[PDB]
């Protein structure tokens, strides 16, 4: 989990220097990996250093595809793109709504492991990143609602 | 430390960096220290030079190599070359010349060359050139000039050439000084001047780095210090003055030595005291102070 | 950027392993050669290093561990227990003439000299030695190719990998006119290489696209010095000069180059920068640790 | 008997002594340098880079040219002084569990931040006033002291607050309504015939009275400050620091404010001498005095020689840190050829380094390359490289000849650095192994020059007409008896059969020759 994850951010900068419909797949499949591990979601304690770690650069990650995402209304269409693209960005708008119901109930339940102090951090440092830095998303979803594509739209008003 | 030697040291000589020491003994051996980079000074190598004692050493400049020049009561003198990769040093060549026991040797200035000159009992300077510089077994007899008889010190000019002309001072006995210098193309020493109330026999003397200058600076441990002007202006073209003189060792001044700079002027003698002299702005010279032993 | 007067002329500095923020540093040049770990940042000097020898490699050899290689071209290498505040001298071999560079294929510590030991990882014997005469470019281009750059900045790719003793490929300039002090090698992909001209050029390199001179430029003033990279943004990077001198070439930006740093010092000593230092061709004593 | 050699060391040679107490025993003597300390280190490399920053930023204003901003901007610099002395002041206490050494030297740091606060005040006077009071702190009756001495810096108690409000309206006014303000507290003190009160009444009697109790600086900084705030006349008040002083009664210290007092500036120098620290600050405050000394003075002019020597002292005193050498020569421009000859002395990147700025501002630097290029060479290969490549830059003739016995005895190096006429030979050669003009290249190298395996050569451009037919050397053959004959002379000076070869090889290119003109 930790060589994918680390490749992953490590190629979309790749991806992006490099062939764009190859680097967007990249992403989309870091997206659908992202997925998987939310689905998923000794072994508690590996669980709260999990949830440490999705929560400051991987906070940005996403700012970043949303700053894309933003970008992306404007040009392009580039359906197989815009798929992925499309996937990769319900990916961030899903982990952030499943993550924060998970998240609550998790980052307490850390937090009492800890009675660990690193990732109570998280708890504390990962909350305050969260509210943002709002704008990026919010352009992004103004960019959804100008399309009326659907979807998008739902992720970004819950 | 000791210096390791069993009889009497003669000289003491520095390198150009200073970091190196050579010394010669009346023992019959050269040593050479190094001044590690942990300060103290270990000897490098010490090796039988000659058959007689060793009066006077001297280091030519770093470009040429890692050359020390060495002279004896045996008639000699000896170059000698070091090898990194050592009997540390061998011997690049002899001279034999010299038919009676030398006082003195002293490389050249750089610009010069390979060039050397040497003083003896024969009464007789004699100047050494190295024509080439790949050959430091190559050495040729430049010139021979007459002198007296008795006691002998030589110092070269240090000024660089293309700025200035060589020139040398012998002293030899008194108080009577002996100067020499270069013609254009006569390619010969003449005698252009001489230093004036030299008192007692000249111990020492030495010529002062011009740096700066026009004028040149030559200061003699007779059992007196004393310090010459010399300036050229334009047949004749030379003039001393008379600086300085002084008697505050109280007693023979054995060794008188300049600083890289010329700034300081150092003197030594029966007193057991080292002193340090600065030129005033009036180009008097002060003793700045004073160590004992 | 809080400057802090070491009065000791730097020519170490690493973020070490363990943000910039464990300044560890080797100070040449002194009567007894310094280096100083867990120095600063807040007197913290819980390893200022009492040390014969002086520093030509140096690698934090684990985030407890310290690696060097010392000025007679001898290797020098401790353990840094920063728990107890005292270590264990691992490394410490005779001949490996000094080294002109570092280089790392973990965790065979290579380097190139201005001959190649290869030691590595608890080879205590010289267990690799292609004993090629070099008439300061080294790294890993991939493991265990290298590339010598001789004092002509004449890249060669040799090996350790397989036998022999020549090289296998060579980059060159046209005119050979600068010496070996400061050569590229991309993070974005192994394979990516630049350098810098000491003229205040750059010197960009293709491996695959053909051998070209890429790009030149004209941009410092001095040799050739070290260039402050950022470690996880490749193309973040500023430039510099051998004064110390340091031009912010915004390379993620498109030349955007300014007078950047806290400027007109003397020399600056070696890089490395997370989240720091550029160090020049002369190595003087300067700091500021505001890295982000 | 005292043997003393420049590097430095001193050794003595075998005599009673001299003394010998205890005993003297051809003991190593190290005779060296004023310079010392670690911690003397930051203290003097602080200096430096404080010079350093004075030269930076006055040339630079003067570019600016012309503006108060200069006025402003030196008293910037005495505010870095300063805040330069607070450092050092801070440095000393730091010494922890230990002796005593350097107190002296804060001490001296902090009279000398006295003096700049002065120099500054010159460069209003009621502001001096507080300010040295204010540095004087830094370096019941008390309870009352305390209350005027901070106000000063900027029924019993009711006649108090009374007394307070009339020296309060002496201080408001018109200097006339002052002095008539203070003889109507003078006159209530005489009504009141308690010890607070009448210090409130002041007018002014009592400050003398503290003065005497203690200190006269303070006394007169009392004076500016409650009495009336022009500081003209110095006679009456350094009478009272002079009286009250003794009657108080470091005292070195006192002398040399009262030398300050007395405008100096010489006599000043001479207690800097007489310390004799700073040494390097002191030459730079004389260099500031010099640039100062802006008011027509004929002295100054001579102060400006008194200046000039004070960087030459300066000089004198820099040893061997060599960012303070290269700081030094700046100051100078405002020593070059000693410098660079001085790290020839000492003989290796930073010496480039070095050498390449004294390029940039140097034949005996050259001169030291050459030396350590040579001492390399005895590395076999990289110092011959690095020695050559000294010389390109400004010896050669001997590369050449390495490189000539090397070729004989690599090549691609040798190419690279060739990119002479022996290399263009060379060049040649490996041109024909690569497989006419390369050949042609090779003899004109040959014709130009001779070299002593030279036969291989001959053998190899014998072998190269082989491969071409020696079709037009027809010169060649004349010029291989020429060569034959210089052979001949060589012997003369001083393999048959394989000389005859070489013939026989020669007449088949005859005979190509000669099947060319019958086609």
């Amino acid at each position: 989990l930790q060589f994918l994850r680390d490749t992953v951010f490590l190629r979309y900068r790749t991806r992006a220097y490099r062939r764009a419909a190859e680097k967007w797949e990249v992403a989309e499949a870091v997206l659908d990996v992202f997925y998987k591990l939310l689905k998923d979601y000794a072994f508690k304690p590996p669980g709260f250093s999990l949830m440490h770690h999705l929560l400051s650069p991987m906070l940005e990650l996403c700012l970043s595809l949303m700053e894309e995402g933003v970008t992306q209304l404007d040009t392009y269409a580039p359906f197989p793109g815009k798929k992925h693209l499309e996937k990769a960005v319900a990916y961030c708008f899903m982990l952030l709504n499943l993550t924060l119901q998970k998240e609550n109930r998790f980052m307490d339940l850390l937090r009492e492991s800890h009675l660990v102090t690193p990732l109570e951090q998280l708890l504390q440092g990962i909350n305050p990143r969260s509210k943002k830095a709002d704008n990026v998303v919010n352009i992004a979803r103004y960019l959804c609602h100008g399309n009326s594509n659907a979807e998008l739209a739902f992720e970004s008003a819950k | 430390i000791a210096a390791d030697h069993k009889d009497l040291i003669h000289d003491v000589s520095f390198d150009f960096h200073g970091r190196r020491m050579a010394t010669c003994s009346s023992d019959q051996s050269v040593k050479v220290w190094d001044k590690s980079e942990n300060g103290n000074w270990h000897c490098t190598a010490s090796w039988k030079t000659h058959s007689g004692s060793v009066w006077r050493v001297t280091w030519a400049h770093p470009e040429f190599g890692q050359v020390l020049a060495s002279c004896s009561f045996d008639r000699t003198a000896a170059v000698w070359e070091e090898i990194v990769g050592e009997s540390h040093w061998v011997k690049r060549t002899t001279l034999v010349d010299s038919r009676t026991s030398v006082t003195d040797v002293k490389f050249a200035p750089k610009h010069m060359g390979l060039m050397l000159a040497t003083c003896s009992a024969d009464g007789v300077v004699r100047i050494y050139e190295a024509p080439d510089v790949m050959n430091l077994s190559q050495w040729s007899l430049q010139h021979e000039i007459s002198c007296k008889l008795s006691c002998s010190c030589i110092s070269w000019n240090p000024s660089s050439s293309r700025a200035h002309s060589p020139m040398i001072a012998v002293g030899s006995d008194d108080g009577k000084v002996q100067i020499y210098e270069y013609n254009e193309n006569t390619r010969k020493y003449a005698k252009a001047e001489t230093l004036m109330s030299v008192s007692d026999p000249v111990h020492d003397i030495a010529f002062a780095p011009n740096l700066g200058r026009s004028f040149h600076i030559l200061a003699v441990a007779t059992k007196d210090v004393r310090i010459f002007t010399m300036k050229p202006l334009r047949v004749t073209k030379f003039e001393i003055h008379t600086v300085a003189q002084f008697d505050n060792h109280n007693s023979q001044v054995w060794r008188v030595s300049w600083n890289i700079t010329g700034t300081v002027l150092a003197s030594s003698g029966d007193d057991g005291t080292v002193r340090l002299w600065k030129a005033n702005y009036m180009d008097n010279w002060k003793c700045i102070g004073v160590l004992k032993g | 950027f809080a400057a802090k007067f070491v009065s000791h002329k730097i020519s170490r500095t690493r973020w070490r392993p363990v943000q910039p923020d464990v300044f560890a540093t080797g100070s040449w040049d002194n009567e007894e050669n310094k280096v100083c770990v867990w120095a600063t940042s807040d007197p913290k000097q819980l390893c200022d290093i009492k040390h014969p020898g002086d520093v030509m490699d140096m690698q934090f050899l684990d985030k407890e561990r310290i690696v060097t290689g010392s000025s007679t071209g001898t290797v020098t290498i401790f353990r840094h227990h920063e728990n107890n505040q005292t270590l264990s001298v691992n490394q410490r071999w005779e001949q490996a003439a000094p080294c002109t560079a570092i280089v790392c294929s973990s965790p065979e510590i290579v380097s190139v000299g201005e001959r190649i030991n290869c030691f590595r990882a608890e080879s205590r014997d010289v267990l690799r030695t292609i004993d090629d005469a070099d008439s300061h470019g080294v790294t890993f281009l991939r493991t265990t190719e290298i590339l010598t750059v001789n004092s002509v900045g004449q890249l060669k790719l040799w090996d350790l990998r397989k036998q022999g003793n020549d090289p296998t490929q060579i980059f060159s300039v046209t005119g050979e006119r600068v010496p070996l002090h400061c050569v590229d090698r991309h993070p974005n992909q192994q394979h990516v290489v630049a350098t810098g001209g000491q003229d205040g050029m750059l010197c960009i390199w293709d491996v695959r696209h053909g051998k070209m001179p890429m790009s030149l430029l004209n941009a410092h003033e001095a040799e050739m010095w070290e260039v402050h990279f950022h470690p996880s943004n490749p193309d973040h990077l500023f430039t510099c000069s051998e004064d110390g001198s340091l031009w912010h070439w915004d390379a993620s930006a498109q030349l955007e180059i300014t007078n950047l740093l806290p400027s007109s010092t003397l020399s600056v000593n070696s890089l490395d920068v997370l989240g720091l230092v550029c160090g020049t061709d002369a190595e003087a004593i300067y700091v500021t640790r505001r890295l982000f | 008997h005292i043997g003393f050699s420049w590097g430095l060391y001193e050794t003595l040679y075998q005599k009673q002594g001299n003394s010998e107490t205890a005993a003297r025993c051809p003991f190593m003597y190290l005779v060296r340098s004023d310079i010392y300390s670690p911690v003397l280190r930051k203290l003097f490399n602080e200096s430096h880079s404080i010079f350093v920053g004075l030269q930076k930023s006055a040339e630079e204003a003067s570019g600016k040219s012309r503006k108060a901003q200069l006025v402003q901007v030196s008293r910037n610099y005495r505010s870095v002084l300063r805040a330069c002395m607070e450092e050092m002041h801070t440095l000393s206490e730091s010494t922890r569990e230990t002796a005593q050494k350097y107190i002296s030297q804060i001490s001296i740091l902090s009279a000398m931040e006295l003096s700049w606060n002065l120099c500054e005040i010159l460069f209003p006077a009621g502001p001096l006033l507080i300010l040295l009071l204010e540095w004087v702190r830094l370096h019941h009756e008390k309870f009352w002291d305390g209350v005027t001495g901070y106000v000063l810096q900027g029924v019993l108690d009711d006649l108090l607050k009374k007394m307070p409000m009339l020296h309060t309206g002496g201080t408001q006014t018109f200097e006339l309504k002052w002095q008539h303000w203070r003889e109507e507290c003078e006159r209530h003190l005489q009504n009141g015939t308690e010890a607070v009160c009448r210090v409130l009444l002041g007018d002014e009697e009592v400050l003398l009275e503290k003065r005497d109790l203690m200190t006269w600086y303070h006394f007169l900084v009392s004076r500016l400050l409650f009495k009336h705030p022009t500081v003209k006349p110095t006679e009456l008040h350094f009478y009272a620091q002079s009286s009250l002083d003794m009657f108080l009664a470091p005292e070195p210290l006192d002398n040399i404010l009262l030398a300050a007092f007395e405008f100096d500036i010489h006599q000043v120098i001479k207690e800097f001498s007489i310390v004799s620290s700073n040494w390097w600050f002191v030459a730079h405050l004389t260099d500031l005095l010099d640039h100062c000394q802006l008011f027509q003075a004929h002295n100054l002019y001579f102060g400006a020689n008194m200046r000039e020597f004070l960087l030459l002292d300066y000089a004198s005193g820099l040893f061997s840190h060599h960012s303070l050498w290269q700081l030094g020569v700046d100051y100078f421009d405002y020593g070059r050829e000693y410098l660079k000859l001085h790290m020839e002395r000492i003989p290796t990147e930073k010496k480039a380094l070095k050498a390449l700025r004294i390029c940039e501002q140097t034949e005996q630097v050259r001169s030291i390359c050459k030396t350590m290029a040579m001492q390399s060479l005895c590395r076999l290969g990289s110092a011959l490289s690095w020695s050559i490549r000294a010389k390109d830059a400004a010896l050669i003739s001997d590369r050449f000849l390495k490189e000539y016995c090397e070729r004989g005895n690599d090549l691609i190096d040798n190419l690279g650095s060739a990119m002479r006429l022996t290399f263009l030979g060379k060049y040649r050669e490996f041109h024909r192994m690569y497989s006419f003009s390369e050949a042609a290249s090779l003899l004109l190298s040959l014709m130009t020059a001779r070299i002593a395996p030279c036969s291989f050569w001959l053998t190899l451009l014998l072998d190269a007409l082989p491969l071409l037919e020696q079709k037009q050397v027809i010169f060649s053959a004349e010029q291989t008896y020429e060569l034959m004959r210089c052979l001949e002379d060589r012997m003369a000076a001083k393999i048959q059969k394989q000389d005859s070869s070489i013939d026989n090889t020669k007449v088949e290119m005859l005979r190509l020759a000669l099947a060319r003109n019958l086609a």
